[PDB]
């Protein structure tokens, strides 16, 4: 479905939300100068969490699959349709006489 | 002396709409002067392969004998609009229908004639005497009932029932469409 689209969205904005997050946790080192040289945890687990779902979007958004053997999409093909020849198109046929010139 | 009924007039005009790009040709079905009692159309396009009327024929002839009517007059309408001549294909169809009963007579659908009302009969009838195919005369009566057939003709060409028609060619392409169309006999009846 369409929603499927919706739901990348948001997954993109989840990780945008991560990275603003990120940003603010390194000012607070650059701040603190401490020997923690650690991310918390909600952000990882977020950022993470983000990926999976925006992935399997993502897995969803690439399309759908198109099989390999030629007879697929040609078992439909009716003999009235492959006869026509565009190119080759006559218009002295009862068509115009019938209908209105 | 041939005589065929007005459905099998609107059902010619019918087929006729239907591909008005393609020939087409089928038969006409009696029981045992004539009188045409219902018809059939088959394929329509490329019409001088062997197998598919062969098949058709058959087809008929088992209909029709389950139903104790029996084929009776073979049917085409050519491509060309200044093509009123019977080719190959029509001559030996008729030649060999015409083997079972005599009063078997070609018919042809002059698509020159071809308007939305049918002012003049379309159709032109030909016999097999002296060994020759050759065509009655125009002005002979067709139709049993000529301005029936052309407001029954006028009305379903007006009221797009040419689309819902289904020849043999349809029921090759897949039998859930009835190739003993009903629907245009109904249609018909409730015309009339
Ligand atoms: C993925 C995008 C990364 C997320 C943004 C992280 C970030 O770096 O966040 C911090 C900045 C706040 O920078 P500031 O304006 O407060 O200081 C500027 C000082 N001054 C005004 C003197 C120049 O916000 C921002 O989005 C950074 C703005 C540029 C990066 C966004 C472009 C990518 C889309």
């Amino acid at each position: 479905p369409s929603l499927w689209k919706g739901l990348v969205g948001i997954g993109l904005f989840a990780l945008a939300h991560a990275a603003f997050s990120a940003a603010q946790h390194r000012s607070y080192m650059r701040l603190t100068e401490k020997e923690d040289e650690s991310l918390p945890i909600d952000i990882v687990l977020q950022t993470l969490l983000a990926f999976a779902v925006t992935c399997y979007g993502i897995v969803h958004i690439a399309g759908e699959f198109k099989d390999m053997d030629a007879t697929s999409e040609l078992k439909n093909k009716t003999f009235d349709t492959l006869r026509n020849h565009p190119s080759f198109y006559v218009f002295n046929h009862r068509g115009r006489v019938l209908f209105r010139p | 002396g041939v005589k065929l009924t007005t459905q099998a007039y609107c059902k010619m005009v019918l087929h006729g709409a239907k591909y008005p790009h393609c020939a087409v040709n089928g038969l006409l079905v009696a029981e045992k002067h004539t009188l045409f009692v219902d018809c059939i159309p088959l394929f329509h396009g490329t019409l001088a392969l062997a197998p598919m009327l062969e098949v058709a024929l058959t087809l008929i002839d088992s209909w029709c004998k389950d139903h104790s009517y029996v084929i009776a007059g073979y049917y085409q309408a050519n491509e060309r609009v200044k093509d009123a001549s019977p080719n190959q294909v029509a001559e030996k169809v008729a030649s060999r229908i015409a083997e079972g009963f005599s009063d078997t007579a070609l018919i042809m659908v002059d698509n020159t004639k071809f308007t939305m009302d049918c002012v003049a009969p379309t159709i032109h009838v030909y016999e097999h005497h002296e060994n020759r195919w050759r065509c009655r005369d125009p002005h002979h009566d067709y139709c049993e009932d000529w301005p029936e057939a052309q407001r029954i003709s006028a009305s379903l060409l007006d009221s797009r029932s040419y689309e819902t028609l289904v020849d043999f060619d349809n029921h090759l392409d897949d039998i859930r469409n009835d190739w003993t169309n009903p629907e245009i006999n109904k249609a018909v009846l409730h015309l009339c």
